[PDB]
């Protein structure tokens, strides 16, 4: 269910993956597929709570590292 | 029944700007809400950060960090909470915690120290949860303060203190990792058996110290699943790194020609993707600058150590490959430091790291952020920074050494009632 | 009529009006005199704290909900004398029953709380009080009083 | 011509009369009057100088809530003696952990491009003090201070002293 | 400077005490709680006995139970009868109280030893208020 | 006159010194109050002489032996060990495991220079900081 | 808390006094004790030695070094370095904390200005010279 960005008919479907690309450039960088998916999907307007709205943020740094 | 309930909420707007400054090299909170379980929350930070009137001209650049954590309550005031929620109108007030008596002493929170010098816990645990779980380096230990009082000026006026840019000297093996492993005998005969049990327990503990911790992880290690929570770690829900650079300012009267001055004037959009509020909380989001950790007198490992031996530069992977950590000093990596100090080094780290370099000529001048002298502390207060050492490139440091305007463009999807009957009684 | 629970106490005081509470001359005397509370005492000294208690408390509209310690601290603080500030805590600390108020609310008060709380509202810091006065206010509001 | 618009001293538009009326040099500089805030201008119209061999100075409070440790300090003064004292003068920076009344044991002193003639010094110059206390709990000064083995005798005058912490106003019509 | 609630609290307490005189000491107890010769191992009981009479005042005078005091008190206490020679030893003998903060939120946090000393020393640097009367020594 | 601080484990110290006795053999009382510098070899022998001694001054007072308070390690290092053997006795009873700093609550072990810094002072009580041996 | 600071800042004369071995070479407590101006490009050398006296033994004999609270490092510039080095060797010292906030657990670094001024004070109420120790210079080598 969950989804969570990344570390620093068919046609259709690889527009919808273009455009979960897209908000990896917004959101910060790289995310998993199938989260990005349901990335793409959110609607700026529905106030109802979406999934997209579900992520946890992911810096590889703080995990090879473990500090900032 | 709820039933509806995920879905119809209306947007608050939340946003607001902030005129802030900070320490280099303290991890410093801009702004603070509070969130609802329920809320969505929604934020687009955006304005310029800048260093002062430099003494000199543009040089070296600080890298910008700026942090967004999610510190639920139930972390913070913990149980106390639970029966609290659970109470309500009926609960005993969240605790609070004080702070000395000075405007700018709580201010390591973004609040200007209440006139009672009382803060709600969660605004400071939070922060000592965040500082403790991803700034400070994890070999050193939990920093543990009961109420802002405790800190020194310093510490509260501007933020705690983190470590250098990742580096060869300033982030080494952690201290204690082991040099060698022994295993009991008999003075004529080894347990084979035993031997072999022994490097079994060798990898798990290894393992498990790097990569293993928490919790979950073991239970997780296991192939189950787990929600333990306790760790309070909090939740990153977004960072941004950005260079900050400006423009020099050239001279232009007799006396002064060829002489400049460095302004620097990054503009920057830090933004949170709509993030889903699970239980009613806070949410931190703190700056970080740091020059980029390039000293005057780091050495060449190998070309400091001196006599050079083949396991030094045959770089031959089966030797680095099962040898244990070596011991370096440092001052086989500065030109002066002192080798009563030592850390632990990954036998084959020289081929992997390229020190910063800095000719001699600027070494002795003012009004370069370079580290000048090499740390002489220990490994922490080594690795850790001295925000003083850059007063030295400042025209003035009475606005600190970094400020920063910004407008805090923070919506949330909430729900309150309209200010009707909020207003309206009946 | 808003006099926050504190200052009523320190107006009384200012101007010793036993009357607007309900002790005779006496009493007050006693209450606040600086001779030891004897075993034999115990009796008139609670007598005499808790009519302050509940006294400045009707002083002020607030109805008659059993009161909250910081406020009983407040009292004892301000009226009773240094040489009887403890036995004064130790005499409001059970939860020794009495149908004049309501056992509805009869929730034990701890001496050692009492004391360590006046101790302190008697240095300077108040907020203690008003953190509390406020808690009683809102639980009356959503309680349905105002 | 333009007017000019910058000095090495901006006294405070509030002066005060010198209570006081002897003074006694000495080793121990007496503190010509209780010092204040962080400017200000004393004015004496007849001061006597009992004989001794000293000086006696005049005082500031550095205020030290801006972060910054070089501030600029100025001075300015014209005195008239009656006699001449071959003296000369200073800047001083004198810290203290309570109100001082003399310039004490240890003390720090600055040239101040002044003009010397006779029993006649006149001075309009700043210098920069560390303004931080050298010492925890102290509270540092700095003043204007003559010292001379002096001879009894009177002199009469001017003394204003500042700390360049913040920047006063003027106006220029044609900005 | 600063005036933390503890330390303010801990000056209220000594004022307290001022003025409560009343102890439930033979002028030799007395006499040895502030006394300047060393406490030694077979005594800890009567200091124990003494500096609580103290901490514990009139409600042992009386004959009245007693409660576990703020620390802040046993401070003052301590910092106020017991001598600097003994200041030490006098707080081991006292140890596990706790502080007044933690008493109002339900937190114990017993302080150790070596807290209360710590505490009792700062105390006893608001010294101008801790100028002993004979009155002290009129109580038996 | 913060010496305060110390007085206890002073003065125990004293008292233990004139009468009774502590646990060191005419020789181990040696390189411990000796003027010999303790070399990298000894450590171990410093150690257990110096930690001797606390557990001294400690049960003539009628302390636990466990948790040895700072001041009472000072006070100590700074009466028995000789000037230079100072610091690096600090050293050596630096995270000693019965000593333990606290700070709001806080259990550390013993930092080295914090020790020293301590007896530093300790040692200024300097009257009474002349070891006599019959003189 | 000055007098005690001053206190110290004595008790170790008596304790630099003692000072079993000195890891400087003849030369060396030059730079250092001379009065021989010290440049720029010197700085280093003065540190090292100034350095030196304060953790001589421990180096000498083999366990590792550690923080030398400031009333110490005062003591020993106040007693080896001349006077007309007594301030750049201040401004090469300057960091280390008082006694006091070391054992407060308060970080607070002393700041050149402040280290000069202990020293300055260290100085006059000083008493034990160098000079009267030019003996002293026994203790200067590897044995």
């Amino acid at each position: 269910m969950e989804q969570l960005t990344k570390n620093q008919r068919k046609k259709r479907d690889e527009i919808e993956a273009g455009k979960s690309y897209c908000s990896r450039r917004f959101g910060g960088a790289t995310c998993d597929d199938k989260s990005a998916q349901i990335y793409a999907r959110f609607d700026k307007n529905d106030w109802r709570i979406q999934p997209a709205e579900f992520y946890r943020f992911h810096d590889a740094e703080v995990n090879t590292f473990g500090y900032f | 029944s709820n039933i509806q309930t995920g879905a119809e909420r209306m947007p608050h707007d939340l946003s607001h700007l902030g005129f802030l400054a900070g320490q280099i090299g303290r991890l410093i909170t801009i702004s603070t809400t509070p969130v609802i379980a329920g809320d969505s929350f929604e934020m687009d930070a955006v304005g310029a950060l800048r260093l002062s009137p430099l003494r000199r001209g543009l040089a070296i650049d600080s890298t910008v960090d700026i942090f967004t954590f999610y510190v639920p309550h139930r972390h913070v005031y913990g149980e106390q909470w639970i029966k609290f929620m659970k109470d309500g109108v009926n609960a005993t007030p969240l605790p609070t915690v004080n702070t000395t008596g000075y405007i700018d002493h709580a201010a390591f929170l973004g609040t200007i120290n209440p006139d009672t010098n009382k803060i709600p816990k969660h605004l400071f645990q939070g922060y000592l949860n965040i500082y403790n779980n991803y700034f400070k380096a994890p070999w050193m230990p939990d920093r543990t303060e009961a109420n802002p009082n405790e800190l020194n000026q310093d510490d509260a006026r501007f933020g705690f203190r983190c470590c250098h840019l990742k580096n060869i000297w300033t982030a080494p093996l952690p201290p204690e990792t082991e040099l060698s492993r022994q295993m009991t005998t008999s003075t004529t005969s080894i347990d084979i058996m035993g031997l072999q049990a022994a490097y079994a327990n060798l990898h798990t503990d290894q393992e498990r110290d790097y990569f293993m911790q928490r919790y979950r992880d073991v239970i997780s290690s296991f192939g189950g699943k787990t929600s333990y929570d306790a760790d309070n770690r909090p939740l990153l829900v977004m960072r941004s790194n950005l260079w900050a650079s400006g423009y020099d300012v050239d001279g232009t009267d007799q006396t002064s020609l060829g002489q400049f001055s460095g302004r620097v004037q990054q503009t920057y959009k830090h933004s949170v993707p709509r993030f889903f509020v699970p239980e009613h909380g806070t949410m931190f989001t703190l700056a970080l600058v740091r020059f980029p950790p390039t000293a005057t007198k780091e050495i060449q490992y190998l070309n400091a150590k001196g006599a050079l031996t083949y396991t030094d530069i045959a770089g031959d992977p089966v030797l680095y490959g099962n040898l244990p950590p070596r011991e370096i000093s440092m001052k086989d990596v500065f030109r002066s430091g002192d080798s009563s100090k030592k850390f632990k080094i990954a036998e084959g780290q020289w081929y992997r790291y390229a020190p910063s370099y800095v000719s001699p000529a600027y070494h002795l001048l003012e009004g370069f952020p370079f580290i000048q002298e090499p740390p002489s502390g220990d490994l922490q207060e080594r690795v850790l920074i001295r925000h003083h050492d850059y007063d030295q490139c400042f025209q003035s440091v009475q606005l600190l050494q970094w400020n920063s305007q910004v407008k805090f463009n923070v919506t949330v999807y909430r729900n309150l009632p309209t200010t009707r009957d909020s207003i309206m009684t009946s | 009529q808003s006099v926050r629970f504190q200052t009523a106490l320190a107006s009384i005081k200012l101007i010793q009006a036993s009357a607007v509470l309900d002790l005779t001359e006496d009493d007050f005397d006693f209450l606040t005199s600086n001779k030891v509370w004897i075993a034999t005492d115990r009796s008139r000294a609670r007598r005499c704290v808790e009519a302050c208690v509940y006294g400045t408390l009707d002083f002020v509209g607030y109805p008659r909900f059993p009161a909250p310690v910081e406020f009983i601290a407040a009292v004892i603080a301000y009226y009773v004398h240094p040489v009887n500030i403890q036995t004064a805590c130790l005499i409001m600390e059970g939860a020794e029953f009495t149908e004049n108020i309501i056992n509805g609310v009869e929730r034990p008060v701890k001496a050692a709380e009492l004391f360590a709380f006046t101790l302190r509202v008697r240095a300077g810091n108040t907020d203690v009080l008003t953190d509390a006065e406020e808690n009683v206010r809102q639980k009356l509001r959503a309680e349905g009083v105002m | 011509m333009f007017q000019t618009f910058i000095s090495r001293h901006n006294s405070n538009f509030f002066s005060d009369k010198l209570v006081l009326t002897s003074v006694t040099p000495a080793s121990s500089a007496p503190v010509l009057q209780t010092p204040k805030a962080t400017s200000s201008t004393l004015y004496f119209d007849s001061l006597t100088v009992n004989a001794g061999n000293g000086g006696f100075l005049h005082c500031i409070q550095m205020d030290t809530s801006v972060n910054a440790a070089n501030q600029v300090v100025s001075v300015g003064a014209d005195i008239a003696f009656d006699a001449d004292p071959k003296f000369f003068a200073c800047l001083v920076r004198f810290e203290s952990s309570s109100v001082p009344t003399t310039l004490p044991t240890a003390y720090d002193v600055y040239p101040l491009n002044g003009r010397h003639d006779g029993g006649y010094y006149t001075v309009k110059d700043c210098v920069t003090i560390d303004v931080l206390p050298r010492t925890p709990g102290n509270n540092v000064y700095v003043g204007f201070m003559v010292w001379s083995n002096f001879t009894a005798t009177k002199c009469r005058g001017l003394v204003s002293l500042n700390q360049v912490i913040k920047e006063i106003i003027c106006l220029q019509p044609l900005k």
